[PDB]
RNA sequence: GCAUUC
RNA sequence: AGCUCGUGUCGUGAGAUGUUGGGUUAAGUCCCGCAACGAGCGCAACCCUUGUCUCAUGUUGCCAGCACGUUAUGGUGGGGACUCGUGAGAGACUGCCGGGGUCAACUCGGAGGAAGGUGGGGAUGACGUCAAGUCAUCAUGCCCCUUAUGUCCAGGGCUUCACACAUGCUACAAUGGCCGGUACAAAGGGCUGCGAUGCCGUGAGGUGGAGCGAAUCCUUUCAAAGCCGGUCUCAGUUCGGAUCGGGGUCUGCAACUCGACCCCGUGAAGUCGGAGUCGCUAGUAAUCGCAGAUCAGCAACGCUGCGGUGAAUACGUUCCCG
RNA sequence: CGGCCAACUACGUGCCAGCAGCCGCGGUAAUACGUAGGGUCCGAGCGUUGUCCGGAAUUACUGGGCGUAAAGAGCUCGUAGGUGGUUUGUCGCGUUGUUCGUGAAAACUCACAGCUUAACUGUGGGCGUGCGGGCGAUACGGGCAGACUAGAGUACUGCAGGGGAGACUGGAAUUCCUGGUGUAGCGGUGGAAUGCGCAGAUAUCAGGAGGAACACCGGUGGCGAAGGCGGGUCUCUGGGCAGUAACUGACGCUGAGGAGCGAAAGCGUGGGGAGCGAACAGGAUUAGAUACCCUGGUAGUCCACGCCGUAAACGGUGGGUACUAGGUGUGGGUUUCCUUCCUUGGGAUCCGUGCCGUAGCUAACGCAUUAAGUACCCCGCCUGGGGAGUACGGCCGCAAGGCUAAAACUCAAAGGAAUUGACGGGGGCCCGCACAAGCGGCGGAGCAUGUGGAUUAAUUCGAUGCAACGCGAAGAACCUUAC
């Protein structure tokens, strides 16, 4: 959805938000809802909206991951950097605009049409799969 | 002046009185006498280190509660101090009283206790970055304390300029009337003159 | 339109 | 309505970002973006008061429905029914409906309701600023006095007066003055205190003291403006009430300097105020009385507060100030 | 015994007496003044002054700079000089090896010895960087004799252009003149007035004269070394670019001095003079207004021929050459493809001119194949701010003045860039009885109250733009009360 600026380099700040929303949702898996008036009811609800498009595939995490996988180092210019600061690896598909030198593992390929998108992801994807099965 | 006293501010709400009587026309006696004793208590158990006193009365009868970080000096193990001060307390008031010299339990969560360390830190010389960190801390480990805020003001260090300085952790609602914000204040005593402390300890909400 | 100085 | 911090990120660095941009709000209020992600003190809310209803409750408060009294009145037997007092609670949330909108904040209008959009008004003053004010409330470093710069007392002064400034009050009148009649408040105060009847004084007041530590009694049964009637007739006056003469009252050991009030006489300036300048957007301004603190008495026309009667105008942001 | 820079407290004077190398310390509480106690560094010495080197990469050979900090000559041409593409042979001058001679002693340095040690002294090496002679090497620089065509220049065929000079000539408009028509205003400003008219203006129509500048085309476009260059035509004339390699065979680059060109103003002589317009008059504005604004108006602006030689003469960036990602406009040529052969179709290539961006550079701003990047050759220039681009001397000029160019003395800075604020008679967007719309006041009178001022034996003290002044005083006859 989008890249928080400080996702790995803030990673201890950006922790806490994953506290909050873990604290949010079991208030509400009891029942922290209905509760107070429409005011409060909907202050608090509007928080979990907001932190969850943002950080529903991260409440796994736990540290900064050891490997990342971009589709547009040009318009992710800000998440490469951070993991190139990081010194974790950067696996991505470059297209002509791209610059090689940020990246790794690169891919050559087209970032911007949905069907080479999908292709590249799944074969990635389909990597980890056979890794996790292979460990 | 631009702080209004946190006590008086909550005075009918999340705070109370620290005396508990009635009286019509014996209001003005009654007052004399309180000013009286508080100024006799308060320039003699200052090294035992005193938070709140609390005077009810009734007919005759003078009941005196005197929270203080360590009773130990308060009451000698022969009674001595409490048969010193009840002596002059009879004395001045006129009448019966009795001493129920209490104790604290969180010595560091108390306002007026933790600016009373302070200024004593200052008496002797501390530097007063040390005394304001100890205390933030010393009071922010302790389980009711959800912020803290302390400020010195004076000829800090003995400079010639005075300085105000103040450090903050935590919440410390002043303009919130349901918030138990606990104040206290003291008077350094040192060779340049006097340095005044303030301490604001928020320890939650309060809802009656 | 006019409007100097500390 | 702003002022900052923690951890990231950018810069050699001071710093920057966050806190900018678009929209929105009374508001850094919130939304949408966004190398930022969060947090803190401010904003808002929590507290008091006022506007509506419900439940609980009847003395010192209320009196509808029933008895008994008035030469006067809930006066009195009594009554919970209306008020009212004070306890608990409900109620306002942009909650609901229609159109605006980023199916966003928020906005314009409508319904319901006592109230509509932070309902009206208090309390509440962020980080700082002005070497602001206060050593005379108090406290305090240092300096100074200790036969005085301490301390007791009588008398005087703080009240001076050729002038000047500032805040008010009373006027210049007929939308008024005076006389007679008559109606409608709120809040508050009272023990070597508030003091009713009656009687005596033109009156200030005297005498004497009922009753009240008071929702009880006193502060008249509590006001004035108001309303009805009569009179004055545009005049420096039946406007104005300064000044000054005489005679008194009260408090106090004592009213000369230097108290307030009363009665008789006196009857100044003043004909709506130059340049300029101040306050106020609704129960407001204007105007009318009432009470309190201090206080033996009062220089109170001051201050704090209470109710009565009640306007005009706001197209608008070109111009002045912040 | 403040920081550098090792070593701190008390008392005494309080912006005084004094200290100090620099920054700076003394204003009745000083680790900086003076004294004392204590401390620190050195020690028969310790401090001060003077003098030289260092620190100072601050004259930079080692070892610095010139876009904005000090610094690129206004621009060219060219003399001496400096510098030199590829290749063959040769000399052995530079360079390099070796050997010999010399480079006195002392000193210096290594060793060793002698004074009791040391200073000192002695002995033996080295050092004495150099220079001269002999002999060896020939990569590189150079000399000498050749060769070559990639640099440079020429030729030929095309092409674009406000490049320059001379002559002639075109229309619009302003002004004036002559004559109609026609009146009482015109003209000018923020608002006015001087001014022009009513003796016939302005306006409108026709004719005539005369001077200067060339609308549209027309651009961050073209040309020129720079300054600069725009109506048209003709004549004379300079440079540039591409294509072809026909020709010469390093003929190149730069250039101290020097010479030439060089906006505008100004100067000399002779013309011209419509408009504009320093000076000069009035008018207005203002406290004044030797200004800004208005009405006029002379030199000048124009031409001919000379002189002058300055400009923010700027890209604030000297010239030549090679190399170092790209993208995208536009001016002038070549060419290949797609083909209609439509052609801003697209590619390649050469030469200009812009914008944006890498790497690299920069204090930053920024520059970035048109460098301020990576390098080589030559020139000019800088060395803290003022005094001063001034004085003196000299050269040049008709003059104005230009060029070359100090010192004394004085300051602890003067500067560049960027940052956060504040401010603006900057901008944008919003507020508040801020104004506007209203209603009632104050400033005039009398009195009350506080204050200034003046009195007084005392008129106690405090507050004294907003934010002091019916404020501390919610109660001055005595008390209060401080006089
Ligand atoms: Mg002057
Ligand atoms: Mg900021
Ligand atoms: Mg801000
Ligand atoms: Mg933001
Ligand atoms: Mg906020
Ligand atoms: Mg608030
Ligand atoms: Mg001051
Ligand atoms: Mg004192
Ligand atoms: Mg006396
Ligand atoms: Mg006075
Ligand atoms: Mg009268
Ligand atoms: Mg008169
Ligand atoms: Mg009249
Ligand atoms: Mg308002
Ligand atoms: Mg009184
Ligand atoms: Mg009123
Ligand atoms: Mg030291
Ligand atoms: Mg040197
Ligand atoms: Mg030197
Ligand atoms: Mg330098
Ligand atoms: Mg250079
Ligand atoms: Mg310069
Ligand atoms: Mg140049
Ligand atoms: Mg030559
Ligand atoms: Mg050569
Ligand atoms: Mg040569
Ligand atoms: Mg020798
Ligand atoms: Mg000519
Ligand atoms: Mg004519
Ligand atoms: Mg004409
Ligand atoms: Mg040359
Ligand atoms: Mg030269
Ligand atoms: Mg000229
Ligand atoms: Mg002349
Ligand atoms: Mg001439
Ligand atoms: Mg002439
Ligand atoms: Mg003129
Ligand atoms: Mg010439
Ligand atoms: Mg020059
Ligand atoms: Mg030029
Ligand atoms: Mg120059
Ligand atoms: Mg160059
Ligand atoms: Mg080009
Ligand atoms: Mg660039
Ligand atoms: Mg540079
Ligand atoms: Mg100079
Ligand atoms: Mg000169
Ligand atoms: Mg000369
Ligand atoms: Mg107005
Ligand atoms: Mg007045
Ligand atoms: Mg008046
Ligand atoms: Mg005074
Ligand atoms: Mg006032
Ligand atoms: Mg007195």
């Amino acid at each position: 959805q989008r890249w928080l600026g400080g996702m790995l380099t803030n990673f201890s700040t950006v922790h806490k938000r994953l506290q909050r929303l873990k604290e949010l949702e079991a208030m509400e898996q009891t029942g922290g809802f209905e509760g107070r008036t429409k005011k409060e009811i909907l202050m608090l609800t509007r928080e979990k909206n907001k932190l969850e498009r943002s950080l529903g595939g991260i409440r796994d995490m736990q540290k900064v991951p050891s490997a990342v996988w971009v589709v547009d180092t040009n318009k992710e210019h800000i998440a490469v950097g951070e993991a190139r600061k990081l010194g974790i690896p950067v696996i991505a598909i470059l297209d002509t605009n791209c610059d090689p030198d940020v990246v790794d593992y690169p891919i050559p390929g087209n970032d911007d049409a949905i069907r080479s998108a999908a292709l590249l992801t799944k074969v990635i994807a389909s990597a980890v799969a056979e890794g996790l099965q292979a460990r | 002046g631009q702080k209004i006293n946190p006590h008086g501010f909550r005075l009918g709400i999340t705070t109370e009185w620290k005396s508990r009587w009635y009286a019509d026309k014996q209001y003005k006696d009654y007052v004399k006498e309180d000013v009286a004793i508080r100024k006799l208590l308060a320039t003699g158990l200052e090294r035992a280190g005193i938070a709140d006193v609390e005077i009810e009365r009734t007919r005759d009868r003078v009941r005196v509660d005197i929270h203080t970080a360590r009773p130990g000096i308060v009451i000698g193990r022969r009674g001595t101090e409490a048969d010193r001060i009840r002596a002059d307390l009879e004395k001045l008031t006129g009448k019966q009283v009795q001493l129920n010299i209490l104790e604290v339990k969180n010595p560091e969560s108390q306002a007026q206790l933790v600016a009373q360390g302070v200024a004593e830190q200052l008496s002797n010389r501390v530097a007063f970055r040390r005394a304001m960190r100890k205390a933030i801390q010393s009071a922010m480990r302790q389980p009711n304390v959800k912020g803290i805020r302390v400020q010195c003001s004076g000829r800090l260090g003995g400079a010639e300029m005075s300085r105000s300085e103040f450090y903050r952790e935590g919440r410390v609602p002043l303009h919130t009337l349901r918030a138990d914000i606990d104040y206290g204040l003291y008077e350094a005593k040192t060779t340049f003159g006097r340095i005044g402390v303030k301490v604001w300890i928020y320890k939650g909400d309060i809802v009656g």
